[PDB]
RNA sequence: AUUCCGGUUGAUCCUGCCGGAGGCCACUGCUAUGGGGGUCCGACUAAGCCAUGCGAGUCAAGGGGGCGUCCCUUCUGGGACGCCACCGGCGGACGGCUCAGUAACACGUCGGUAACCUACCCUCGGGAGGGGGAUAACCCCGGGAAACUGGGGCUAAUCCCCCAUAGGCCUGGGGUACUGGAAGGUCCCCAGGCCGAAAGGGAGCCGUAAGGCCCGCCCGAGGAUGCGGCGGCGGCCGAUUAGGUAGUUGGUGGGGUAACGGCCCACCAAGCCGAAGAUCGGUACGGGCCGUGAGAGCGGGAGCCCGGAGAUGGACACUGAGACACGGGUCCAGGCCCUACGGGGCGCAGCAGGCGCGAAACCUCCGCAAUGCGGGAAACCGCGACGGGGGGACCCCCAGUGCCGUGCCUCUGGCACGGCUUUUCCGGAGUGUAAAAAGCUCCGGGAAUAAGGGCUGGGCAAGGCCGGUGGCAGCCGCCGCGGUAAUACCGGCGGCCCGAGUGGUGGCCACUAUUAUUGGGCCUAAAGCGGCCGUAGCCGGGCCCGUAAGUCCCUGGCGAAAUCCCACGGCUCAACCGUGGG
């Protein structure tokens, strides 16, 4: 039996979200631990030899992440295990590529391009808050990232809102706060990939999430779990959300 | 996991009616064994399979499947352009016979005898879309019957081959 | 299964039939057991020893 | 007869990428030196920064695909090529 | 082996085969039997994932915490009564609970001294 | 796609069973399987034994030595490369292999961990002070047949250690801000005690030095990878196994665990399970799936993926973040290999192969590459993972073994003449090897060069004459044939089915409304009890008021992939694969 920690990971055993061709090889590159969950993300390897075509073999990528030719969120990553998840931003500044990670309707993951001004705000969703020694208040994010404020602060935030951040350099711009009317991305569920205006909450307890409704660009209205509704703008979006 | 034959072997293959049916449609077409034409009664058979299912099926999807159903019928050249989900039940053998390739090449008069016609598609000097097909047994769709040319390589394909006129005076005559 | 051979034995048919048909009395090596073994074919007894 | 159908350029690696279609009808597979040296004339490469993929002819087809690969410098192509590539087109011994 | 593994009889009492052999996360380890003494002996033990736990098998002062809320570092005499075995008392054995004869008078024990170390305590 | 037919009588109807007729899986005869393209092979026996080679390493940018060479300078000595092995950081707990064990919270799904852990990863806040010590390699020296191994000098590390403070832990009192429905925890103060950090670094640019880039060390807090244990429901057979359990069930109070928990201990009490099948026995890895069938349904779990478990049987411990650890260690049992006999060491349910077993399953091959893993930031390295190839009537798709005109017959098929393609072979050129081959792909000379297996009385309609045998030899799935004229035996000829296949046996579903819920029978053939009563259980009068458990409709999450169906696209179409839909 197992004795310890998995090292490999079969091809078809690969997440659901990956274009990857299943019945190619026996393999696939597993993910090491990183900023988002094994749900949402995917290794760059595959973004740069698949979803680029930049290179064709894998030994070639290897060479390009060494020459460091790449900003994730604007950090060189040379670990091709490293997990790309929801809303970071892929920036090329030699070709001045940049992408946004965004999911499919279908609940795959996928490019968008985006503007250069796009490129350095990145939206973090506040996933929880934590008081460390010091009394200093310290905001987990959704993407394994954290911040520090202050105590006069904390009543600024709240769990589920969004902050979108200046990755390059780690400054909060705007704070997009939950109430009745945000505008609002969905992330998974089968309502993957809409864009919408909340509507109402429902509160259940016993464990049970808060669902909000969405209403869409049309009016059409549907439901959907707390965490995927990701906002990212009050009332229009604040990027280019295909 | 298993990859299943794609043919069917009749239930009880002594029956003499069935048995001279059968043969009475290999010797017009002229298929090399029994396998081929149950196969191409099995076509046929998941097609009216597929047209019960959807008749009596509801639901959206329903509709989608046999838009899908009707128009790659249609596209297979089987079926008038204005054709319903009603007359795909009458279908017969015999119409997919005829959109054979080697049925095809025949009914074009490339070729004086159904044998004849096979053995040229075999030996590859039928090209069809700018493409050699050496499958006698490939279903053509309608939009390709017109493009069905000899070889351009072939010698078959010039005009004054020794094996040229006497396919054309049949085809006159 | 593979045998061995230990004895040729005749035997009568079932009446309304007549006729005697040749066989084998034959030791199983897979268990050790001793079971008669119908011989086939016309004057093939004489190949079986 | 050589035509081509798309050319790319990786600039992070700087690199031309070249697929193109061989209409050889009625004749024999070409070589690699021929191709090589007709693709050069037309496409202004130096043919010693330059080596070819593949030459795949399809079944029962006259027209057979080919992919062509460009560098700018010596060093990327020593240092990005593997040697099995360079070694069947010649440039190494 | 100390197993701290799995029951071998149902609630019904259909005894139970065994599957499959001990794994190294489900044994436990020897009873401390933290005693009386006039020196405080000390060992410390490598655990599950490379984390501590310090064990006190020689005790000779305590923490007696005031109701006020303050703290005094005294010697420990010897054990008044302990609840949970008869044997222990007897043998000056010192776990959780039991009531210990101080300096300052009685004091029961708030603290586990086998995974704690120290032993604490509130005065009666 | 919802099919029947032969067999009980002098003749008929019925019941009932058997045989034919189809597919899948094993073994096997004959016959070739020529050609190609996508897939399987000790799957039920010995989880029996095994010679053998290979299968697991990488870093000298952490460290310090030695050896060789180059170059320059040579008292010295620097730098470049390679080797040596060591300290040491990481890996060797994953991957490969099998189904013995297990009727189990082993497994499937749905929830809870607030009752846990987490090395390599990411991020926010902070730190790297002082001091001390260690011995390999090498030089002197030895045993034994060996394994293996002694002793003196000797050297440095991010090797080891002490202290400094953060910080880790536990408790009493007092407040309060936060996740959250809440809990308790988290936040702060006071109080008491225990434990208790690091590591800097090779090269290079600028810089006199420093200082900026690169890699690396440590604390707090999360996230995330992997994991642990908690629960509801689901899913075999035996009643010629009816009572079972002794910490066995719960309560008090504690030990032990990373962690809750009788898990364990002490005391208390008598509980827990059973006819809705306890206990005991037989039997078996569970699931996604697979074979057959019109479908209800019936069966099966080997190849692939998930979870489970195991290394000759058993038992046990170190190091580790992770093990009681296939190619680490110790003991017993049992088997075996080497030896001046003091003692040693072995272990293919890894790849390849042998012995054994048996009806029954392959080459002691080539590369580290495409994919992917550990190491090294980098080059790259290794891998029997994997990828290629090798043998095999393993599965599915395609394909022919001649075509045409004339004349004669056996006009159905063949025969003779004339012409035609060259299904192979030979040569050249592409992929491709991460090298040749892979015969794949295009061109040139060119045979017309690969077709057999079964059946021929009827059920199966399915195909007829002549010789030999003469109740013998013989034939047969069932009925049935043969004692002189055999359309049923053997031979010849003829003919019929299928076709690179065909035949025989065994196993499984259909046939079978011969398991019957859909949907079987019990007056005379199998079967309504020799009678009545009545408990659980099952079925239950009408109307009115209420609930809304069942029932139905809508909506959130979820039930992985591969597999099933469909359109389009790619390999010549197809098998296979991709995108999209179900």
């Amino acid at each position: 039996a197992r004795k310890g920690p998995k090292r490999h990971l079969k091809r078809l055993a690969a997440p659901t979200s990956w274009y990857i061709e299943r019945k190619a090889y026996k393999w696939a590159v597993r993910p090491r631990p990183g900023p988002h969950n094994m749900r949402t993300s995917i290794p760059l390897l595959y973004i740069v030899r698949d979803y680029l075509g930049y290179a064709k073999t894998a030994r070639e990528a290897r060479k390009i992440l060494n020459e460091g030719k790449f900003l994730v969120d604007g950090r060189v990553r040379k670990d091709y295990k490293f997990p790309v998840g929801i809303m970071d931003v892929v920036s090329i500044p030699e070709t001045g590529e940049h992408y946004r990670v965004l999911p499919n309707r279908i609940g795959k993951l996928i490019l968008h391009p985006i503007s250069e001004d796009e490129a350095f705000i990145k939206p973090l969703r506040i996933r929880n808050k934590r008081m460390i020694k010091g009394a200093r208040v310290q905001l987990n994010f959704h993407d394994g990232t954290n911040h520090i404020v202050s105590i006069a602060e904390k009543d600024n935030y709240f769990t589920s809102y969004t902050v979108l951040m200046k990755v390059p350099e780690r400054e909060i711009l705007e704070v997009l706060p939950f109430e009745k009317g945000a505008y609002v991305f969905v992330t998974q569920g089968k309502n993957v990939a809409r864009k919408g205006r909340i509507v109402e909450i429902k509160r259940f307890p016993m464990g049970w999430p808060d669902v909000v409704t969405i209403e869409d660009e049309e009016g059409e209205l549907f439901d959907t779990l707390k965490e995927y509704a990701f906002v990212v703008g009050t009332d229009k979006p604040k990027i280019s959300l295909p | 996991k298993r990859q299943r034959k794609k043919y069917e072997t009749p239930p009880h293959p002594w029956i003499k009616e069935r048995l001279d049916r059968e043969r009475v449609l290999m010797d017009k077409y002229e298929l090399k064994n029994k396998k081929e034409l149950w196969k191409h009664e099995t076509q046929l058979k998941n097609f009216r399979r597929r047209a019960r299912r959807l008749l009596a099926a509801r639901g959206k999807q329903a509709e989608i499947e046999r838009e899908q159903l009707l128009a790659r019928l249609k596209r297979l050249g089987l079926l008038p352009e204005d054709a319903v989900l009603d007359d795909v039940l009458s279908l017969t053998i015999e119409d997919i016979l005829e959109r054979r390739l080697q049925t095809i090449v025949y009914k074009k008069g490339l070729a004086r005898t159904m044998r004849q016609a096979r053995q040229l598609i075999v030996h590859g000097h039928i090209e069809v879309n700018g493409q050699i097909i050496r499958s006698p047994s490939y279903l053509v769709l309608k939009e390709e019957e017109d493009t069905i040319t000899y070889a351009r390589t072939s010698p078959f394909a010039n005009p004054q081959h020794p094996e040229r006129m006497m396919i054309e005076k049949a085809k006159q005559g | 299964a593979r045998g061995i051979v230990l004895e040729k034995i005749a035997v009568e048919a079932k009446q309304p039939n007549s006729g005697m048909r040749k066989a084998v009395r034959v030791q199983l090596i897979k268990n050790g057991k001793v079971v008669t073994a119908f011989c086939p074919g016309d004057g093939a007894i004489k190949f079986i020893d | 007869e050589i035509r081509i159908k798309e050319i790319k350029e990786n600039k992070l690696i700087g690199r031309k990428e070249i697929y193109f279609e061989i209409y050889h009808p009625g004749e024999p597979t070409p070589s690699r030196k021929d191709v090589k040296g007709k693709l050069v004339a037309m496409l202004d490469l130096n043919p010693e920064t330059t080596v070819i993929q593949y030459i795949r002819s399809y079944f029962g087809s006259y027209i057979s695909k080919g992919y062509a690969k460009a560098y700018d410098s010596k060093e990327r192509m020593l240092y990005i090529e593997p040697e099995y590539i360079l070694i069947r087109d010649g440039l190494i011994e | 082996a100390i197993w701290q593994g799995r029951s071998l009889k149902k609630p019904s009492g259909g005894r139970i085969v065994l599957a499959r052999k001990k794994r190294k996360r489900e044994l436990g380890r020897e009873p401390s039997n933290t005693r009386v003494a006039e020196q405080d002996k000390r060992k410390i033990i490598r655990t599950y994932g490379g984390n501590r736990k310090v064990r006190l098998t020689a005790a000779a002062y305590a923490n007696v915490f005031d109701k006020s809320g303050k703290g005094r570092k005294v010697r420990i005499i010897r054990v008044i009564e302990n609840p949970a075995n008869r044997q222990f008392a007897r043998r000056n054995i010192i776990t959780k609970g039991a009531i210990i004869e101080t300096e300052i008078g009685k004091a029961k024990v708030t603290s586990r001294p086998g995974q704690d170390g120290v032993v604490n305590a509130i005065l009666l």
